[PDB]
RNA sequence: GCCAGAACCAGCCCUACUGCAUUAUCCUGUCGGGGGUCAAAAUCCGGCGGGCAAGAAGUGCAAGAAGGGUCUUGGU
RNA sequence: UUAGGGAUAUGUGGCGUCAAAACUUAUGGGCUCAUUCUCGAUACGUAAAGGGUGUUGGUGGAUAUCCACCGGCCCCGAAAAUGGAUGACGCUUAAGCCCAAUUAGUGAUUGCCCAUUAUUCCUUUGGUAAGGGCGGAAACAAAGGAGAAAGUGUAGCCCUUCCGAUGU
RNA sequence: AUCGAAUCGCCACCUACAAGACUGGAGCUUGCUCCCUCGAAGGCGCCAAGUAUAUUCAUGAUCACAAGACA
């Protein structure tokens, strides 16, 4: 279900000159912009974001409209919305990237020899199991050909 | 057109492959009509091959009566000394989307030519085009995010079935099979999908820890 | 100092022991390693070498390699002047392996050693969806 | 009897693939001296830019076999193939085309919409 | 006296690296009078106490003696 | 505003396809729905009076509701003789209208596309053209080379420099 | 059998289907709280059949259509 803008919500910022950073709305202008800031980064000082800009997260802390910068600091520490967020999968996936974005051609045979790890142990395990349940398509043929051949 | 025999003798005096070119197949359920045949327009004439499938489920912005009228004034139009040379009004979805491409690609000269016999067009989905691979989309043209969700649209199917295009129902019947042939396929293959990603999940700690803290900061895990 | 044999203006990533990738030629898409340059601002020279990669000890220049970010910190014998290559010859046959053996001497006593000697021998090939102008080498 | 993927152990391609989409122009015609060439997976201003100055080919057949280099050195790449070479030499846009010239003449106009391999060669990094 | 590649000079064309001034209808501090609220923080107005909002401002001027072009010139 | 050619940068006009450019840009704001010559849309350039409880703003009165006015877009007013035209397709989270930006409350410059224009580099040609050199400096066989004319005009005496160039 | 060619991503995991005023599941204060599958990856492939002291590669000499091409 779709979060709402409110004072508190959490947001991450989708394609600015941020495209990755979370912040806090801390009070809503009009029908398109909102006051963003989050303390505990150093880009994510008290801005105005475009609503066509923001995504809001699940997270929201109980804090008012047009907070005093340094309650907002005292909101978010007792709410731990920072570190929840830091365990879903959708923030791994911006941490990843970051990897990604920034890997030298040595860390990326890394991840090549461990994805071909990774299929190459996934690929015999499907077939030390296909070998009991005929599921493939290898085993479902030879399964009703040697019932009656 | 089937492969003449010297088109055939050769394939077996070279022992050809079975070949098939780089096709892209466009699955245009819920697109506008105009912003699909101008991304289709400049991708044939950059040299895509391009299948285009489920015409009848394009979208036209408008009441389907501003549409259909819009249609029966375009067939208002014909050369009145002789309409045998006329305009030709194309009833089909799969023959208005060839038109609405090919009015965007320079006609009359043979780089457009080359570029609208790139362009098949089909309308739903027919056998040859269904286990050929993932149809694709178009994503800046895809009616939920180009059309106010307020203002009514026109299904090209029904606009076209009014004013012609006789082979609604038929159309109608050979997706119904489709989505039910469709979908008895993929409740078969559910403990096959399940299989892999139960054998996905179990090569982790089958394989060295070394290969999992550099699979897990690419978060591949 | 321009006409001095030691002036190089050779950029600052293709240090000796700076693994490369070929780009062009035979072997195109390999990762040599970088050994030195020759005199008089000449070509680089590489090794594969060839245990892992197939790659001689061969002249490529600066313009044909993408060096990377990863160097081996070889210190190995530099005696091959500009005139191994003139007009395989047991000489050259025989300075391959005493710069072979010298290479994987010292693969193997790097930090994650083993992991580059991998490196080297696999190919960089452009894949069909990536960009090799948003990386980082 | 067992699951065993394909593996593509090939040679490499060290090009990028792209596309001469046409010429430079205007509403007035064409300007053949430099031609425009759609890169894939480039599509920013400053995406064109890492590719300025890199080697350019088209290529194509003939009829005949007619002389290419290495004749006689090796007579294995004696082909009907030929190949025109150009440099790119500045983007075109904000959409990451670039703008490329031929070597001493233009390319064919039989190229538009045909196969452009770009290169990685001359290397900056 | 043919075709390519790199190198290095010079010239010319690109783009990186920024300083000097200016803030005040402004910043901050508390007591008011005002607000709304479950209570109150804010928006707002006013006293005199301090001020530097400091890659701080999209405000005025900028002189910061390169990395890339040159099948965009000549040369070895 | 125009010698024969390149490179860069512009102008008028543009950037959904035709068709080069926003691979349909923004991390800008509003307004607009129109059902048989089919809303609208590049000036010059070839429908009015009047009307609307369509929508969106304003102004002045009165007791959450009424009253009088004024504006924007849209509709009505709006009927012709080959089939027909915002140039065509189309577009309606515009690809329309009015404002505004330039990669976006991030930290200051110029988003990019097109000329017989501009700047600059070559070559030609002509000047109310402007300067220099022209007393062979020495020296040099075959088995470093040739030229050097006191000149309107040449295969121009030879160099250097500057400006102009279309036309019945 | 001329024929040398241009093309360079494979899959019996994509190759089913709707939806965007929603589309993981529920609560009731209906905009917040709570649950694990955490709601932003179709898998592979990119040179040992798989991350481990394993064994060919030159002389095709410094770019040239990749001189290869059954993945
Ligand atoms: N149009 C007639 C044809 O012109 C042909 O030549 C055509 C082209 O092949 C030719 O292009 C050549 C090209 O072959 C070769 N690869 C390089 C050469 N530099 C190009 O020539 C080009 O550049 C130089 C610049 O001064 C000029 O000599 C030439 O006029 C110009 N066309 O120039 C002509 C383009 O109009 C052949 N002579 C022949 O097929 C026939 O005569
Ligand atoms: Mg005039
Ligand atoms: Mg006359």
């Amino acid at each position: 279900k779709s979060h709402y803008i409110c004072a508190g919500r959490l947001v991450r910022i989708l394609r600015g000159p941020r495209q990755d950073r979370v912040g806090v709305i801390v009070d809503i202008v009009d029908a398109n912009r909102v006051l963003v800031e989050n303390p505990e980064d150093a880009k994510m000082w008290r801005h105005v974001q475009n609503l066509k800009n923001v995504e809001p997260l699940k997270y929201c802390v109980s804090v008012s409209r047009n907070c005093s910068a340094k309650a907002l600091k005292d909101a978010l520490a007792s709410s731990k919305a920072l570190e929840k967020y830091a365990k879903t999968r959708t923030a791994a996936r911006v941490e990843a990237k970051k990897a990604c974005a920034a890997s030298t051609d040595f860390e990326r045979y890394q991840l090549r020899v461990a994805r071909r790890s990774r299929a190459h142990w996934a690929r015999k395990v499907f077939d030390e199991k296909d070998a009991k349940t005929p599921v493939s398509w290898h085993k479902v043929a030879l399964k009703k050909m040697q019932k009656k051949a | 057109a089937f492969p003449s025999r010297k088109d055939a003798s050769r394939a077996q005096r070279k022992s050809a492959k079975k070949h098939r070119p780089e096709i892209i197949v466009i699955d245009l359920k819920d697109h506008v009509l105009g912003r699909a045949a101008a991304v289709v327009a400049k991708q044939l004439l950059l040299g895509k091959k391009i299948t285009v499938v489920r015409c009848e489920q394009l979208n036209i912005a408008g009441t389907e009566i501003r549409n259909k009228i819009k249609y029966l004034q375009y067939l208002r139009k014909r050369k009145l000394t002789n309409p045998t040379k006329g305009p030709f009004h194309h009833r089909a979805p799969s023959d208005v989307f060839v038109r609405t491409v090919r009015s965007m690609l320079p006609r009359y000269t043979k780089r457009g030519m080359k570029a609208l016999n790139s362009l098949v067009a089909y309308e739903g989905i027919p056998p040859n085009v269904v286990r050929t691979g993932g149809r694709v989309v178009i994503p800046r043209a895809q009616r939920h995010v180009c059309y106010r969700s307020e203002r009514p649209y026109t299904v090209l199917g029904n606009m076209c079935k009014h004013v012609g295009w006789k082979y609604s129902d038929v159309v109608a019947n050979l997706e119904k099979a489709r989505v039910e042939k469709a979908s008895r396929h993929h409740e078969k293959q559910a403990k096959l999908r399940e299989a892999w990603k139960a054998a996905r999940k179990e090569a982790l700690a089958k394989m060295p820890k070394h290969n999992v803290e550099v699979l897990k900061k690419f978060g591949y895990a | 100092s321009r006409k001095s044999p030691e002036y190089t203006t050779l950029r600052k990533s293709c240090a000796p022991g700076v693994i490369a990738i070929i780009l062009a030629g035979r072997f195109r898409g390999r990762r040599a390693v970088i050994l030195k340059q020759l005199p008089h601002n000449g070509p680089l020279v590489v090794s594969g070498p060839m245990k892992y990669n197939g790659v001689p000890i061969r002249r490529i220049d600066s313009r044909y390699v993408i060096a990377t970010s990863t160097k081996v910190d070889i210190s190995s014998v530099d005696t091959a002047p500009i005139t191994p290559e003139v007009f395989v010859s047991d000489a050259r046959a025989q300075l391959q392996k005493k710069i072979d053996a010298a290479l994987i001497a010292a693969i193997k006593k790097d930090a994650q050693g083993k992991e580059k000697a991998g490196y080297l021998r696999s190919v960089f090939t452009v894949k069909p969806g990536d960009a090799p102008h948003r990386w980082n080498w | 009897k067992t699951s065993r993927v394909n593996r593509n152990r090939k040679a490499p391609r060290l090009y990028m693939k792209g596309t001469l989409a046409g010429y430079t122009r205007g509403l007035h015609g064409q300007t053949k001296q430099t031609a425009l060439v759609r890169v894939e997976n480039v599509n920013t201003r400053e995406d064109a830019t890492w590719y300025v100055g890199k080697r350019v080919c088209y290529v194509y057949h003939g009829k005949k076999v007619k002389r290419c280099v290495r004749w006689s050195k090796a007579p294995a790449r004696r082909s009907t193939t030929r190949a025109l070479w150009g440099r790119v030499t500045r983007p075109h846009g904000n959409a990451g085309m670039m703008r490329v010239k031929f070597n001493g003449a233009s390319v064919p106009a039989s190229a538009i919409g045909r196969r452009i391999r770009v290169y990685l060669y001359p290397s900056q990094i």
